[PDB]
């Protein structure tokens, strides 16, 4: 039943009696569920240390990735670049997903297209779907640039991109100077970072490999910067922001800022903003490129090295406050402008942040997991905060990145109750917010359910959740943020310090029993 | 707008299209005629996606697991291919469930084979073997295993079947081989049928047919509501409060033990008439069940099915069908007329997959609204058929529409209101028209039934005439 | 006892057994307490529309006040002006307090000074304080200027503040050209941001009133903007920002943003920033003057009106969509600048959040408080966001204020069940937020106490807290938010949205029961 | 390290800043410790004005009597009667923690006053004070007695809170007790002690005199001038109940008017606080025989020594509970002293606070290694000072009522590793790269108190002086 002036959604809806009646009916006639001491048995044993050294045995099951496919990232590098159209060659399937994602967490219009390669071209390949593909996307759609990966069907078929390209611009199907970049996207190689990766450097060679005759490097003097896969708008935006202020000429390759952030004026703008394809033809005239996040952009690096010949430098992420410094000291370096006023005045006011909020701050265990650059760049960040980042789960990270992450807990006492995993995944984690209680989980829309899983053990097991990361899709407009440079660091360390005086706040709530410490001051 | 308007707007748009495309698509957009009542004679529909074009559609495996395996609750399905398929479609779809997830329940959970390359080169069916005694190890309460195929496992010669029928055999379990890879069929639909085919040979074929069950002449099953939002809760209720039995739900809230009672109830319930009319067919010529179609979407409808259902049996369901008419009368009543007068006269489009775009157009003319347009991602020409008894005259109808198709009929139609997926939703925002999702509910509902009704419309009512759709222009513009 | 490893504090120390112990026994040996059963029936008892009524019959006692006293304003107004050392003549305690409360919501330094009268001056006036004070106060700490107020000892007394500092100059214990600005500013007139009016009409009387002959509005092409009572840096940033990218000349009078915000490298700066002299002098030659909180700038708007002869425009505070656009408009008018692309951009940024939040906001029923302008502001946008701003107290408001607010709430189907309250205390908010729950209460920390009395009537019953206002003392950073322009409408948007959905999933996740609806994407 | 000559020579440098007046008044409140000289009447003044315009650090009486004393008491209701900002800026600031049931039997939290307007100072407030008692009583039934808190205007406008009080409390048959704190009285927070004091004397402590209900015990002691900051006193009632004594009374943390009603009861007044609380308890030995004693339960060293002194005065049974307590406590402190006293060994603090603490927690730092360089106290009197000069160390710097000026320019040369103050000196030494501890509000922490207060204390401490933020202030380009 509903009361028409206070209607009632699916909660609380469902728990009128009759609903309830109606529901234990059903499972009692005909779901031969087993009994509730079972089930209650069962849950206790999966928060067991002996449940996690079986847990932790898996070799052929994965449950709940923290990873998703490599033409994800192919699209997102895609968007990033001048009325350029993501087209994944293969199965329309993928496609829909990707677009999916994305929306949800960007809650914005994502274009992209398949050319929807069916069972019959396992037999007479996809060749006839580039053809009719790409003038199709082209005459419709109208992009200046058609940036192509692939699907898992496409890959193990075996289509051959570049001739499929070829042939498609000399029969006619598309102009020869139409520019139609390209990248091999397999989704069981890698993760979606390795798409990102892929795609950069296909469409770095694209427009590079064949003029680099002409090219002299700091001739432009500019600094390239390649932000790797990366969702939130205010990390693209701090970057140009932090290089205006200091006077330097750069050029960001791949700046998907303005078209993932479209106004809502009356009319609908499949492409804004990003990089021009001059800007990608001219790149190998700067002084030099710096990589954003380096743990998932080796292939770019070797080209830019290998064919532009500029000398990558040697830095981590800008995340916290040692690394951001860093990062403004190489490019002051590079670029020969000083660091400003501003930006020197914005670190001091970070650094009064963090003394102002250390003493909450101090010893806070934390498990967390993302994408390599990001979640050592949190770990990092902890520790200067004087936190303990205690569970370190990078799903698709690999051995070399491990070794990076394990030297810099080494070199913090705040370290010393860390563990780094690689190729675990989030049914892992659930195991160790059990056996080994953090304070809270930084970790994005996923880590949920882990919340729901320890709060059923009991109130006092439950670990919250602070939703930093990729995918959100559970909150609004948190895409907005930032957590790179100072700008970021502060926005984490504010969410940080509230999460732990909120949960205060929660368990000092309770009248005559715990609010003797619900202090009006904190 | 008028018929010749209509149709002057189709060859307007489709201009832009090479010859090849054009010629095709013009195949796939009609305008309502009240004379041409067979669809295969004016709308061709179920064919392949024009490359490049930007549908809207999805997979086989998105029909298989995301909508018709995915909901069982106390199964495990395994995503078997490489990390996406199963990330992107992980808990995406509403498909409600009472379970503990996790220890007795599985459905928001993620379970892959996470192919490598050295499943692409050596094979995944030894994988796949060690990957189902890892689950029976942390999983102990499952009650069945599915294997979904993503689109490597047929390509690389790999044989799921044989796998599910020596670890069966093995382990006492139901493990169940379904064939869905996305390189099959053209959208979802084959998905819907291929699983269909899958329930009837490996779970009705394996644990349903010897019954120790107690069965009664009012027992039915809902077949094809996937629980969205609840949506089948608020479904089974009216059916029970009307004399009923509903031994199960397929599949929404559904587990395999319910499933596998189904051929012995007495009378199937059609929902969605696209997912499971195969397997709905199967259980008519195998076990003598009859099926019908019902449609829950508003009171209009719901009272019509309510009495269409109950005249299937003897007087006392329909004197029970009576008393939930009038126990319900005056809630739905309340709803229309706070809501219709806030929506009467305001034009819709619908574009979503092979029900909804028909099914909800009662619930909207039970609110004074119009649905001037509608179309599908993957109905075939049985759906168009009872689509265009539903539709007005001189509306237009869109098959597999094009991104570029839907923006362009929108700017001339000029509706108000939307209904579509979350692909279309920030679009048509963009543009100032008033949008809410009509697979997910924008995350409200049910919409299903009398409760689910009062749902409808108090969304569709904050939506449309909500204050952010003025604001739009800057008054210096 | 303490196990050395895990040391607790308060909480959850005093929860182990012989604490609890040691508690019950001081209780019930030496507390005579009311037994538990008479307070559960007194506290049920004060939910109670009974109870309400009583309540509302208060006239002399107030319980739970949401203002403070005058001279507060007049510090915070000082301290924007550059080298300026707030000076409050009479009772020290007054400053130490002053300081306190705004160091506890900024966490920052707050400088100011007394010229400490005691009992005996009650008797021959506190001249002789004013002499030694300001010569101490300049001879010390080094400002620019020395701008003075009053406590309410001083102004029962009667001492001339006129005359006190003309005597100061006349007998050489300050230079007769060093500028000291006073205002009176009795802590029972008005409230906190009477005190900001007081002072600056003070301050911009010192400057200008006897300079007035060679003046002419418009020779120096700016606009003058005037603050008032402002506690979030983000709202000066803001200001300044959508000037400076409109090309609008401006003079911002009364700027604390730098002085609040200092770096942490090193040293301590008793000053930065802030107003020149120069800036207050030439302001009448402004082409006009826009008091951004018209509704506590009154007697500063009959001076500038008055005295510099400028038409001040008729606007609202620039809170949300609608006043913000005029706000702008506005400025554009008087600038003869348009509204740039970067603006217009941003405005639609807004407005597309709106239309990707409306339905989680939709009908949602708040109950808040806060100053005149910033509650009306904020019942403004609540209302274009079609929420319900059920329960609008003001304690420091008026008729003809509330009479505004009123005609705003008659002009929206979402303000049919609004009601303004004015003169009306924390204590009566408690009341209304019982016998007519809403969703959240948006306002200061002093809410706090009010969410905990609703948890223990019930969890059903509990109101959460958002918090937007001033003083925010239990979260760290929020003083940097901003509140104005399509900036600070984001930032609300953000916030009221992801509250209520950080609710709905505590409300959901109780796992078989409420979990069906703890969905992964909303 | 500094020696007693440059430590002179600091003094005379930072008040050259000085109008004369000004230097030589604040001469005399600065000084360097010297063990030959005993009384503090011969080497430093204290308890005199302010010099205006200088930037102290004090409060008011209102805060020494509404804020510190009354305040705490759980279950009366105390009226900030006068204009809204005391009452409003007193709010819920200090951490005296009670157990209750806010707004119905206890109201610690909140803020009562009757709000003056100008029509108030005008025709006086005696009519609203009686009309705000009767809705007090109608709104807040529960409540066991209501003081009045004076601020300002109320005795410059001839107001007769006395008389008010006397009236209401027989029609009402309620303890109204009148209190004039206000604060252009006396010098600091100090005279409000003293007035608070006497007001407890006048309208409280004497209600049961003639009474004889109670059940006594050898062991019935009273802690005086605990208010329980973060739980302090609960941290300190637990060792002595454990040691057999029973604490019939806290004044004024968790305190109730019924256990301050009972305190001429006990055998002894045990009294932390000196500064505040001295007065009730001459007051006490003098018409009720109750002797008194100063006690200290910072750190374990001052701990174990005040719990023995306190036994001592008892019999054999309880001094043999006193060296059970000691033996059970003492793995627990040992186990902080090895794990924190190495990581704050041989650093340097600088303490100001208010009327006790700046001597009292000394042993507390020197039980963690630590040395005390310089302390002041905003408003302490010279028989405090005489007891400072025995706990601070040789040619240490004393500061009394310090400036704003003066607290800067000795941090700037002493360069101590860690300074102890409040909310006020806070954020300026944290910008200045020295690591700082509130020592009124335990920075949100604490309890302090007792040997599970030791525990808490020492992780404190060693948080902030060894935090990675330190070494982060200069920027590697500078
Ligand atoms: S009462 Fe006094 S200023 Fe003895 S007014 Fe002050 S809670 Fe201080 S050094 Mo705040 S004489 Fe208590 C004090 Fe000490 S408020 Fe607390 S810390 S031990
Ligand atoms: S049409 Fe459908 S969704 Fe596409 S793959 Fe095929 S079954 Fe799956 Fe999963 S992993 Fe990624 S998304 Fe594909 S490319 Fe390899
Ligand atoms: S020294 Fe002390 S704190 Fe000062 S007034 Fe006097 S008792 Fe009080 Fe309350 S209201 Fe404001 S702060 Fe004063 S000026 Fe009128
Ligand atoms: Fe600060």
């Amino acid at each position: 039943s509903q009361q028409v002036d206070k209607i009632k959604a699916s909660y609380p809806l469902f728990l009128d009696q009759d609903y309830k009646d109606m529901l234990a009916k059903k499972r009692d006639g005909f779901e031969e569920k087993y009994p509730q001491d079972k089930i209650d048995e069962v849950f206790q044993w999966t928060t067991t240390k002996e449940y996690q050294e079986l847990n932790f045995q898996r070799e052929a099951l994965t449950v709940n990735p923290a990873k998703a496919c490599q033409p994800l990232g192919a699209v997102l590098c895609a968007l990033g670049f001048e009325k350029t159209m993501p087209y994944v060659h293969g199965s329309q399937g993928c496609v829909a997903y990707y677009r999916s994602y994305f929306n949800r967490h960007f809650r914005e219009p994502v274009s992209c297209v398949s050319d929807s390669m069916t069972e019959d071209a396992a037999v007479f390949g996809g060749q006839q779907n580039m053809k009719d593909g790409l003038q199709n996307c082209k005459a419709t759609y109208k992009p200046d640039m058609i940036a192509v990966s692939t699907t898992c069907m496409a890959e193990v078929i075996g289509d051959d991109l570049n001739a499929f390209i070829n042939n498609s611009k000399k029969e006619g199907f598309i102009p020869d100077e139409f520019p139609v970049p390209f990248a091999h996207t397999p989704s069981f190689v890698g993760s979606h970072v390795t798409g990102w990766d892929n795609m950069f450097e296909g469409i770095a060679r694209y427009f590079t490999l064949k003029s680099m005759d002409d090219k002299v490097v700091g001739s432009n003097k500019k600094i390239n910067i390649v932000p790797g896969f990366e969702t939130y708008l205010g990390n693209f935006r701090v970057i140009k922001r932090m290089l205006s202020e200091m006077g330097v000429g750069y050029s960001l390759l791949s700046d998907p800022e303005e078209v993932l952030d479209t106004p809502a004026d009356g009319q609908f703008r499949m492409y804004a903003g990003g990089t021009t394809q001059e800007e990608m033809k001219d790149a190998p005239n700067a002084l030099n490129t710096v990589l954003l996040q380096p743990w998932h952009l080796e292939k770019t690096k070797k080209f830019v090295e290998g064919t532009w010949k500029h000398e990558v430098p040697k830095l981590n992420i800008p995340m916290g406050l040692d690394w951001t410094d860093e990062f403004l000291m190489k490019v002051s370096e590079i670029s020969g402008q000083p660091i400003p006023a501003s930006l020197t005045k914005e670190r001091g006011r970070l650094v009064d942040m963090m003394t102002d909020s250390h003493t909450w701050l101090h010893g806070k265990r934390f498990a967390l997991w993302g994408d390599p650059d990001f979640v050592m760049g949190l770990v990092k960040f902890l520790l200067e905060l004087g936190c303990e980042p205690v569970h370190i789960l990078c799903h698709n990270g690999n051995k070399r990145w491990k070794k990076a992450v394990d030297a810099i807990l080494a070199a913090s006492p705040y370290g010393k109750n860390a563990t780094v995993y690689i190729g675990k995944d989030l049914w892992h984690l659930r195991s160790l917010v059990f056996t080994d209680k953090p304070d809270f989980m930084i970790g994005n829309s996923y880590g949920k359910f882990i919340q729901r899983d320890t709060l059923h053990k009991g109130k006092e097991f439950e670990v919250p959740l602070i939703r930093i990361g990729f995918p959100i899709f559970d909150r609004h407009h948190l895409h907005r943020s930032t957590t790179l440079g100072y700008e970021g660091a502060m926005q984490i360390l504010t969410t940080l310090v509230n999460s732990i005086l909120e949960r205060l706040d929660e368990e000092t709530r309770g009248m005559q029993a715990t609010d003797y410490n619900h202090d009006l001051v904190r | 707008m008028s018929r010749e308007e209509v149709e002057s707007l189709i060859q307007e748009v489709l201009e832009v299209y090479p010859e090849k495309a054009r010629k095709d698509r013009n195949k796939h957009l009609a305008v309502n005629d009240p004379a041409v009542t067979q669809s295969k004679k004016c709308i061709i529909s179920n064919k392949k996606s024009q490359p490049g074009l930007m549908t809207i559609r999805g997979c086989a495996y998105a029909g298989s697991k995301g909508v018709v395996w995915g909901p069982i609750k106390d199964m495990i399905h395994i995503s078997h291919g490489p990390v996406g398929c199963g990330q992107y479609s992980r808990a995406g779809r509403r498909n409600y469930y009472i379970g503990t997830t996790g220890v007795n329940a599985f459905v928001t959970m993620n379970f892959t084979s996470d192919f490598q390359e050295k499943d692409i080169v050596f094979g995944g069916d030894k994988k796949l073997a060690k990957l189902i005694d890892e689950v029976e190890t942390l999983f102990p309460l499952n009650k069945g295993i599915s294997v979904q195929s993503e689109c490597p496992i047929g390509l690389i010669g790999d044989d799921i079947e044989s796998v599910s029928k020596v670890k069966g055999a093995e382990l006492s379990k139901t493990i169940v081989p379904v064939r869905c890879e996305g390189f099959r069929g053209v959208s979802q639909s084959l998905g819907h049928h291929i699983a269909n085919d899958a329930v009837r040979d490996w779970v009705l074929g394996k644990r349903d047919e010897d019954t120790t069950f107690a069965s009664t002449p009012y027992d039915v099953a809902i077949i094809g509501d996937y629980n969205i939002g609840g949506d089948a809760w608020s479904s089974r209720i009216l059916l029970e409060e009307m004399g009923l039995r509903c031994v199960a739900q397929w599949s929404g809230d559904g587990s395999i033990s319910e499933i596998e009672l189904t051929p012995k109830v007495k009378l199937n319930l059609v929902h969605c008439y696209r997912s499971m009319n195969y397997i709905s067919r199967h259980m008519e010529e195998k076990y003598g069940i009859p099926w019908m179609e019902y449609n829950f979407f508003g009171p209009t409808k719901t009272i019509e099915s309510l009495r269409a259902i109950a005249a299937k049996f003897d007087e006392s369901i329909q004197k029970k069908c009576e008393e939930v008419i009038a126990k319900y009368k005056p809630e739905w009543e309340a709803v229309v007329a706070k809501y219709r007068p806030r929506l009467e006269g305001k034009r819709v489009m619908l574009y979503i997959g092979g029900l909804r775009p028909r099914h909800v157009i009662g619930a909207y003319e039970d609110l004074g609204m119009e649905v001037v347009g509608t179309g599908y991602e993957f109905a075939h020409n049985d759906d168009y058929d009872r689509t265009m008894k539903e539709m007005g005259d001189s509306t237009l109808l869109y098959d597999d529409v094009t991104g570029y198709e839907f923006e362009e009929f929108v700017k001339r139609i000029k509706p108000d209101l939307i209904g579509s997926g979350i692909k279309e939703k920030f679009i048509f925002q963009k543009m100032g028209i008033p949008f809410r999702e009509m697979h997910s509910w924008d995350y409200s509902g049910p919409y299903h039934g009398f409760d689910g009704f009062a749902i409808f419309a108090r969304d569709m009512d904050m939506t449309l005439n909500n204050p952010c759709w003025k604001k739009l222009q800057a008054p210096w513009e």
